[PDB]
Formats: structure tokens, sequence, C-alpha cells
């Protein structure tokens, strides 16, 4: 069994000043060019990878997991999932949810009701990518009245309202709802030992906790990749259907270029692709209808957008398979986010160290990726720590509390791991604002009004690093 | 022990206004 990484002791002695231990300079993340080989027109409308469940045993069939995570399958629709497991979708009906927590916060998007799969400017003159979607907030009781009365009224654009990213995170408030979801097979569960997001150690709302959507026809979630390219799981509660549009991860660079060309931000913007543009650019689009009880698995980095066709609720969360592919794509997006000044809500450094504490990794490729991250960050931490002491800057032991969240720079929003540069919040001597090293130094060249907090004992990190070794299969 | 300002990490949809 061959080790390709230096020991923690060797890393530390390297930082204390001769030869280098690693390059440290790295090709900058960038958006991929159009995939090669190009697809001909007859391959731009592929069928959606599908699983047809009938019995409870079908859902727990092991190859199902591998089918969904297969990188060649950008999305998988699992038909008849609720019925196979005898899930009580009624626990997520609008009626049941309102009775449970009448006053619950619901974030809203107000949108124009667009025809079919198209998106037109407000005057209905031309198709555009910009998707008008304005934010407000209401209660579940009030959105429920709107949805229910809508479903009655039905039976140059109209405005509609969409209850979105409703947080079902509180186990006290949603006990029965959340218990029902423990009936799911491990690979799609909100919490499981094999889900990287269960190793974060703290809540990331909507990723490792459940989010609810309450929809009327036309309610759209515009184009995106998931946060840090994590897989997504979505179950349609019904009674109506949702329509999904999916583009493989490998085309995200092409979509990025479309956004830019239409003066829109790929990562943060609100955009609804013009399918005719995609077709001309030879981008394949998977398109399908999700019925009530059907589960949609969005694979890692898959680009997608969604609209309600009927009146329905959906529930959804992220999961992170323990695979080289998932870890690679999450790290890539983390690095690209840094370059774009976009916050990664999955703190990939914090997470990687927890993975190293908790998980015995037997796949060599995945093992090497994780340990490489540990090496780079351990070196960065020891190097910074040595610089600070060389400057006589004091390092105050701060430690961590159980379940404490990862901290981020209040200025650039980068994750700040281990060594926190903190200065008082304005008009406060109590509350401190976390900064990364660079941002702290641009406010104060010599860190005058800053304190440096240390969250982990270096001896601890060194031990985790050395104890992280390739597991036998 | 110093109290650090924080914001809850959360998945959310784009908004244009
Ligand atoms: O349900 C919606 O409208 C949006 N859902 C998603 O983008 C998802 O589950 O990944
Ligand atoms: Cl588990
Ligand atoms: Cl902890
Ligand atoms: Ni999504
Ligand atoms: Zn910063």
């Amino acid at each position: 069994s061959v080790s390709i990484y230096p020991s923690s002791a060797e890393v530390l002695k390297a930082c204390r000043n001769n030869s280098s231990i690693l390059l440290d300079k790295c090709p900058p993340p960038r958006p991929p060019s159009s995939p090669y080989p190009p697809l001909p027109k007859d391959k731009l409308n592929p069928p959606t990878p599908s699983i047809y469940l009938e019995n409870k045993r079908d859902a727990f069939f092991p190859p199902l997991h591998q089918f969904c995570t297969n990188p060649n399958n950008p999305v998988t629709v699992i038909r008849g999932l609720a019925g196979a497991l005898k899930l009580d979708l009624g626990l997520f009906s609008t009626k049941t949810l309102v009775e449970a927590n009448n006053e619950h916060m619901v974030e809203v998007r107000t949108q124009l009701l667009q025809p079919a799969d198209e998106n037109w400017d407000p005057t209905g003159t031309k198709k555009i990518w910009h998707c008008e979607s304005n934010r407000s907030h209401t209660t579940i009781a009030k959105y429920a009245q709107y949805q229910a009365s809508s479903f009655q009224e039905s039976l140059p654009f109209k405005t509609i309202k969409f209850g979105t990213n409703i947080d079902l995170s509180d186990d006290k408030k949603w006990k029965l709802q959340l218990h029902e979801l423990t009936k799911l097979p491990a690979f799609v569960r909100v919490v499981s030992a094999g889900n990287l997001l269960s190793h974060v150690g703290h809540t990331i709302l909507g990723m490792n906790t459940v989010q609810l959507y309450m929809k009327v026809p036309g309610s759209r979630t515009p184009g995106h990749q998931e946060n840090n390219n994590f897989c997504s799981v979505n179950i349609n509660i019904g009674p109506g259907d949702c329509e999904w549009f999916v583009v493989p991860e490998g085309y995200w660079g092409v979509l990025n270029d479309f956004c830019e060309k239409n003066n829109l931000n790929f990562l943060m913007g609100s955009w609804w692709p013009n399918l005719e543009d995609l077709y001309e650019a030879n981008v394949p689009v998977y398109r399908f209808i999700q019925r009530p009880g059907d589960l949609v698995w969005i694979n890692a980095g898959t680009v997608h957008w969604v609209q309600a066709i009927g009146w329905c609720n959906n529930i959804a969360w992220n999961v992170g398979p323990l695979t080289a592919c998932q870890y690679k794509l999450a790290v890539e997006r983390y690095e690209w986010n840094k370059l774009q000044s976009v916050k990664s809500i999955v703190p990939m450094v914090h997470l990687s160290w927890n993975m190293a504490r908790n998980i015995k990794v037997s796949d060599p490729k995945l093992f090497e990726m994780i340990k490489y991250c540990l090496l780079r960050t351990l070196k960065q931490c020891q190097t910074l720590r040595e610089a600070l002491i060389a400057a006589g800057k004091e390092i105050i032991w701060h430690g961590r509390t159980k379940e404490e969240p990862a901290h981020y720079c209040s200025i650039c929003e980068v994750e700040v791991f281990d060594l926190l540069f903190v200065t008082n919040e304005s008009n406060s001597r109590k509350t401190y604002i976390v900064h990364c090293q660079d941002c702290a130094r641009k406010t104060s060249g010599n860190l005058e009004n800053f304190v440096v907090l240390e969250q982990y004992k270096m001896e601890d990190l060194m031990q985790v690093y050395d104890q992280f070794t390739l597991a036998p299969p | 022990r110093k109290q650090l300002a924080t914001k809850a990490a959360r998945k959310s949809a784009p908004a244009t206004g």
C-alpha cells in the first residue's frame, strides 16, 4: 500500500522555513467549452433515464443507487416511489401543513404566467432569458388560501405567486412529516452515514434539511445547478404535475455563455433558457413530467429548471453520494465560486476535515482527492500560523462548540477555516465580524484592530490528517 | 468567549426584485 502524501510532521517542518513539498499554484477553475464530440440534431432530445417501481422491495434494490449516481445519467425519474413505499403524501398536503403550523413563514416569488416552455418579455414581444421573479413573504395559511382559491377560479400575462424554499427543518413542528421520510431507501434520505451532507455537522437549510414548495400552474424555478453541485432529491406531493428541463453537467459552460450573452449571471441570476437557442447550439435537453409520488434525482452538477403544470406541492433536499465524482464536482464549484465572489453554502474545507474524521474511504480516487484537500489546507493553516507568530501577532484559543457552523468572511464570503480574523461589529464591543486574511489586511495593513481566533488545535488537525489513510475495500 | 456574527446557510431561489 503506497502513500503519496507527506506526514503531518513533514508538512509542518516544511512550513517552518531547500526543496518544496508541493506546487501549491493550481490551474484556475474555468467553465468547460462545448463538449466533444458534438451531438447531432437527432440526439438533442434524449429520453429520461427511468426507474419503474412496483413493490417496496424494488425501492431497496441496490443497483438502483448506482443507476442514479452513474455520471452518464444526468437525471433519473423514479416512478411510483410513494406508492411502492406506501408513503402518506397526505402528510404534505396543503390542508395538513396549514393545520400543523398555520403561521409558518413562506417565502414567495411573484412571476408572470408564461405560455408552455417559453419565456417572453412583459410586453409579449420577444422571447428573453430573463425570468421575472420578485421576492416577498407570507404565511402558510395565506399562501394556502391563494393556492386553494386558485384551484377554484380556473375551474398580456397574468401574475402568479409561488411559495418556495419553505423550511421544514424544525423536528418539533414537523415531527410526523419528517418521520415519514425515514421510510425512504438510504441513498435518498435527508440524513444517512453515506450522505456527505450528513457529515457537515451543522444545518444548511434546504440541503441537509427538507424544503417544501407550494405551487400554482406556471410557478417556475429558473435555471441552476445545485449549491456546490450536490445531487438533489425531489418528491411531487400532488395533486398536479411538474415539468422538468435538464441539461447535462458537461454543458454548463455553454449555458454560462448564454447567460453572459444575455446579460445575466449564470450562478446568481434568474434565467429561463430559450429551448430554440439550446437546440441551435446543439445542447441536449431532457424533458419529462413528474407526477405525484414520483421522485426526481438530479445528478451532480446537472443543470435544470422546473415549472408546475398543475396545482401541487413538492418536497426536496440535497444529498451527496460518497463518490469521487460528487466530491470532485463539489470542490470544483467551491473553487469557481471563490473566483466569482459567490458564497459556497457547503463549507467544503470544514466538511472535508469531518469526512476525514468520520469516514473510512476505500476508493483510491476519492481518497486521494480528500487527502489532497487536507494537505493543501493543513499547509495553508500552518503557514499562516507561522507567519502570524513571526509577526508577534497573538493567536487566541477560541475552540469550537458542538454543532457550531462554519464561518465565512463578512466581506468576500469565502469560507474561513480554523484561523478567524475578527474585529468588532460597528457600535459593538460584544459582537465580532469574521474576515478572511486578505480582507482583514485591506482594512488594516498590520491587523491593528483585529484579533486572531483559532478554532482547532494544530495537533488535532495533524492527527486527523495522519489517521486518514486508504481503507481496504 | 467571543461572540461571532453569523448568517444561517440556506438554499434559496434567485430573485429579480
Ligand atoms: O420544485 C422546484 O420548482 C424546484 N426544485 C428543484 O430545483 C430541485 O428539487 O432540485
Ligand atoms: Cl445511515
Ligand atoms: Cl462538532
Ligand atoms: Ni434544483
Ligand atoms: Zn474576505
